[PDB]
């Protein structure tokens, strides 16, 4: 298949499933008619596309975490345990690494090793070996809605076996569940890839089948700068919503500081609705999903509980639709299910210890929001002029030239130029910019930003300011300082 | 210190790439020359790099938890490439879960691993260790 | 003794020092001359008020715990724990309350059932049995500055002992350690007596040697509005200053709403500078401690930690020079060293993860803060023209006519007429006005606020909305929404 | 008729008021009687209240963790005082710090309280016990 920013045809769609289905054997269990009835019983409580459109009219702010192990019953007493104790308002299932690089072999190993071992030797939830029938096995066990979370370059066939299994939300994009989450993958292959999940959402929208899609916001969690990760995520849904995807919550990983936060979360929400309209996708229902610090936690619990609510906080504020729940065993491993829950329940009681209080509007938080606006700005206008009007085409060749470019992304077409690090005050700045296309005013800006550091903290800004603010969380605070 | 050459990589399905930079930054700055094989190697690219660059040590980086399955039979295969006694690590977050240390630490010696690191584990520790063990200190 | 709002002279005071050193035999051990030798010898790092004015000039909040146990060698192991172990920046010896009614007798049998039990029977450190040479035995095994906590309406002798033991901080007010802490102590017995702790550090200071005093901003813990809390630390600082004392920390006791708390925290501190200045005290160094939530607190340690740290975002984006940190074990006792370290460590991890960090100002938070300073000046204005311009007695007129009004205050000689309530947003207002002084226009704005929550509850504000406030944290939300 | 009177305090040198106002009120609402002495209440308060208003229950409230060692005799002066047999009831935060609590409820039956109630107790719990113990219900 061409690359190009068009809606499939039905015909290119069915041609495409009918190879995909094939890529293991649990896809024989996928019937679209089947299918559509089973999606169309679900109660709207748990259906997350309009759980989504509940929380948005009654302005608050939904707590998610991350959950997955290898068997199908200790799943589902995981995730009915998040529910009940935990408190959860979204749940999740999170696949393993070896479903997310299409290994269903060591998926299926995994699986006997832990029967075998008592515990999950996976990493996640293999849901394309537990095919239709263990997806929906999961979904009839809980009371929630559920959304496959994961990181996956061609998840095409996890895509129809979670929505056949009554799973009414996929996350990822052809962006963020590449360039984070493999090495070998070509910018043009993740797009297709992509345009078949979001092809099969709009699929479903045009039987009546409201089904969420959510870009993966936070990229690497390293010290991702605003305006590059709002324009990844403003691309992903442009894409998703040429395929017929109606109902998309745009993600963002927390920074720390919590105006440069709250600003980008905002400029998230609001650019993607302002492009979504100029190319006249009027029908698209937008939400945002904050994520609590995406980098390296703090070994000590109790520390975790300062990042985690710290982090729930600037999500309340924001206003964000959803927040992703980080747990105290973050630095340490997959966390049980009492971990979780201490993560859901500390969130949630921060959520309603400031339920409908959001930051005010102030000059330092509307000149941030032009500064993200305008970097962001700089940035899709250079893929649309590279795509020569096909944002597809130009985000390859954006990643080509490395106008586009994901700090510390394994990706070998990722450029690894440009070079990120925290201001005086804690905001991810650009401190090297590679051929990302600003404008000398906003390079200006990032660099007297950064220069208040070096005469903070005595030295010449570098990339060790970088190494220490990869590890400052973890050592108990936000930026790098020295010694 | 005096050169020695190692290999590194992260091993399996695992995409964690951030510590892998940190290392190779950490190990080249200690006199090490580093064969960085980066993220999502199997066992094969570890040997195969060790052969090429006749190191001396293979660390073997092992973030998203299913290094438990990974990492198993890396010695043999070491052993059959002729690369007997050749150094083996292996650090990061292991195991999926917290779980007691002592245990984890026995199953990966048992697999055949040299050194075997907890999660947060300084490169300084890995940088002392294998001067030790190389006894180049 | 007739009360008057002027410094005692050297003759009036040492006449009292005199009396009150006969309370206990352990008065013995105080001797003025000696004990400023003793103060001067501590080193700045020690000294809590020379810590204060760094905290100011660097622009950092510190963190505080609350700590207390019977018997000597205990307390300084709890105490060494939580500086080592917990990080904290202050040390307290909260002084248990048998000592607060000056019932050293009970203080003695407590002390020796703890030793029977291998555990503390007592509430508290009992600081006037243990004498200054316990208490020097405390400050010269830590090496952070020793601040006394407590809530005692005579004070006089346990300051003298305190303060003769090397602690550089003493907390209390005439007013903030009579109404929640009696039942049958006049206002204008507490009010000498507590001026007598502020003339003694007034002589300190004239030896130069820098003393802080803490009034105790969050009174009883429970709905306290803004505007009242901040008049009785006004008060408070007004009154010690004109004893001498130069070191003043005014405190506020969370209310929840992030604006309302940043706007009466700002208030507090204008106003307390404001109107030392205007009344001629012009070399007092202000600084101000936040109160994580002073409330019930919910009984799961996850759910404390919610409150913890939100309450900590609060007070750093306040400019909050310190913060006093709560336990998970609030609900249920006296925590033990690991929990309060647990606190200690997760407010801390909060801070450094708000480095710098401040709520800029918006058109919001203006208005709340000229909302609660004119409704502090009404009451403050009342209080002068009730004393005839002598604030004490304004004071003593004030509480005896309803026009300072403690919510739930013990004190017979509190009028218990004011009820407050929160709003939609949770921000503390008067439901009923009792004889507050309120002009129309700040009677209006309250019930037009309350009005919002009848509306958005559909009930009719009421006694019951307050019942459900006061146990709505504890239940798991800052407003005690029905059903 | 019979309308049923409570004795409502808080024991010692404790201050805490707040739950003795919300007591009260509740205690009121169910139909009690309540007697309320308020905060700082020796033994003595309760067992005054208790002759001069015939009294059927005493229900002592002690939240600042001593009373522990105040609560120890009131069942021994109550018969002394000529109330034997009448109810004691002890509630609200009643021992230093988080403690096993079978344990301490133990310790205060052991003391001659009838029901004794952990810290969170809502007050509907302890009018319920009440109606029951007074064959009211
Ligand atoms: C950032 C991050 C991400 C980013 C990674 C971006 C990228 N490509 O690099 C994103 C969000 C994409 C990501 C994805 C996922 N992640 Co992740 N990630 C992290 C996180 C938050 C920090 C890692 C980091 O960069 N640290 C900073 C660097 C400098 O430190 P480091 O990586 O830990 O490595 C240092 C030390 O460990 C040590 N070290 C490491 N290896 C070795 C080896 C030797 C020999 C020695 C001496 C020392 C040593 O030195 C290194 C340098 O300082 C950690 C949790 C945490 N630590 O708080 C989770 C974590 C590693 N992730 C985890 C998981 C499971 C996932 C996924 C695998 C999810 C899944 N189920 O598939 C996916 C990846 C998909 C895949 N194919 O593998 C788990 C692992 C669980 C377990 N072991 O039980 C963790 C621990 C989180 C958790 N607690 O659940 N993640
Ligand atoms: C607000 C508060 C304060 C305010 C109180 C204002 C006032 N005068 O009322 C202030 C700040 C002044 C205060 C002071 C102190 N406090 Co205080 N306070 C609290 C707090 C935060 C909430 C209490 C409250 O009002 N709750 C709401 C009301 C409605 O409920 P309640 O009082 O808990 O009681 C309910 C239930 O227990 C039950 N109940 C109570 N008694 C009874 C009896 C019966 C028979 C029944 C059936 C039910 C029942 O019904 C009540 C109503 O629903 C608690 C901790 C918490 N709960 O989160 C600490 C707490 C009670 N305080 C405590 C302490 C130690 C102190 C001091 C004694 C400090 C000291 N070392 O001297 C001082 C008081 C000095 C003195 N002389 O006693 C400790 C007790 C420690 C322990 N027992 O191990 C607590 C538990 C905090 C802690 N975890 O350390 N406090
Ligand atoms: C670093 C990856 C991002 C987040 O992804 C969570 N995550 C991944 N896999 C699982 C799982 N199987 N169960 C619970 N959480 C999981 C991690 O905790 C981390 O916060
Ligand atoms: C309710 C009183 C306010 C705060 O005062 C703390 N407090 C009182 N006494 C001690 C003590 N002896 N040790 C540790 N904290 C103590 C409580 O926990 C509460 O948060």
């Amino acid at each position: 298949m061409e690359l190009k920013n068009k809606k499939w045809t039905d015909e290119e769609f069915h041609k495409q499933r009918e190879e995909v289905l094939q890529q293991w054997p649990t896809g024989k269990e996928v019937d679209l008619q089947e299918a559509v009835d089973y999606l169309k019983k679900i109660p709207a409580e748990k259906n997350f596309a309009e759980k989504l459109v509940l929380a948005k009219k009654k302005g608050i702010t939904m707590a998610q975490p991350r959950a997955g192990v290898a068997l199908l019953d200790e799943h589902i007493e995981l995730l009915r345990y998040l529910q009940d104790e935990g408190g959860a308002d979204f749940l999740p299932s999170t696949i393993d690494a070896y479903t997310r690089q299409n290994r269903y072999d060591e998926c299926e190993n995994g699986i006997k090793e832990s029967e075998k071992a008592g515990r999950s030797l996976l990493n996640g939830f293999p849901g394309v070996n537990h095919g239709v029938k263990g997806c929906r096995k999961v979904l009839e066990a809980v009371n929630l809605p559920l959304q496959a979370r994961h990181g996956t370059p061609d998840s095409r066939l996890l895509a129809e076996i979670i929505h056949a299994g009554g799973w009414t939300s996929n996350e990822g994009g052809g962006i963020s569940y590449n360039v984070p989450y493999a090495k070998n993958v070509t910018i043009e292959k993740s797009l297709l890839d992509w345009q078949y999940c979001d092809r099969l959402v709009g699929f479903y929208e045009e039987q009546g089948v409201h089904i969420n899609r959510e870009p993966f916001g936070p990229l690497t969690g390293t010290l991702v700068p605003p305006s590059m990760s709002n324009a990844v995520g403003i691309t992903e849904a442009l894409l998703a919503a040429e395929q017929g995807v109606k109902n998309i919550t745009v993600g963002y990983g927390e920074c720390g500081n919590m105006i440069q936060d709250i600003a980008a979360l905002r400029c998230l929400e609001e650019q993607t609705n302002e492009y979504l309209k100029a190319y006249g996708y009027n029908d698209v229902f937008v939400t945002t999903v904050f994520h609590q610090w995406m980098g390296g936690f703090p070994q000590d619990e109790s520390k975790a509980f300062g990042v985690i609510v710290t982090a729930t906080t600037i999500a309340a504020l924001a206003g964000a639709t959803k927040v992703i729940v980080k747990t105290p065993h973050e630095a340490i491993g997959i966390p049980t299910k009492e971990a979780n829950a201490a993560g859901i329940k500390a969130t949630k009681m921060a959520l309603n210890m400031l339920e409908g209080q959001r930051m005010p509007m102030s000059k330092e938080l509307e000149t941030e929001m032009a500064v993200i606006k305008a970097e962001t700005k700089c940035i899709l206008d250079k893929m649309f002029e590279l795509g020569k009007g096909d944002l597809a085409i130009g985000t390859v060749k954006a990643f080509e030239t490395g106008v586009m470019d994901i700090p510390f992304g394994p990706s070998k077409y990722n450029a690894g130029k440009m070079m990120p690090v925290r201001d005086n005050l804690g905001c991810v700045r650009y401190l090297e910019f590679g051929n990302v296309p600003f404008t000398e005013e906003i390079k200006n800006y990032n660099r007297e930003r950064l220069q208040e550091r070096a005469k903070f903290e005595g030295r010449d800004v570098s990339f060790q300011m970088v190494i220490d603010d990869i590890f400052a969380v973890g050592k108990g605070r936000l930026i790098g300082r020295p010694e | 210190m005096e050169k020695k050459t190692i290999v590194l990589g992260v091993i399996g399905s695992d995409c964690h790439a951030v510590g892998n930079k940190i290392l190779d930054h950490a190990f080249t700055n200690a006199g090490f020359n580093v064969v960085n094989i980066g993220v999502l190697s199997p066992q094969e690219n570890f040997i195969k790099a060790a052969i090429e660059t006749k190191a001396d040590a293979i660390l073997v980086s092992s973030l998203y938890g299913q290094g438990e399955i990974d990492c198993k039979g890396l010695r043999q295969k070491c052993d059959e490439a002729g690369l007997e006694g050749i150094l083996l690590y292996v650090g990061g977050n292991i195991v999926v879960g917290k779980q007691h240390w002592p245990d984890v630490e026995k199953r990966f010696k048992d697999m055949g691993y040299d050194r075997v690191y907890a999660p947060g584990t300084p490169p300084e520790v890995g940088i002392a260790d294998l001067k030790k063990d190389l006894n180049i200190e």
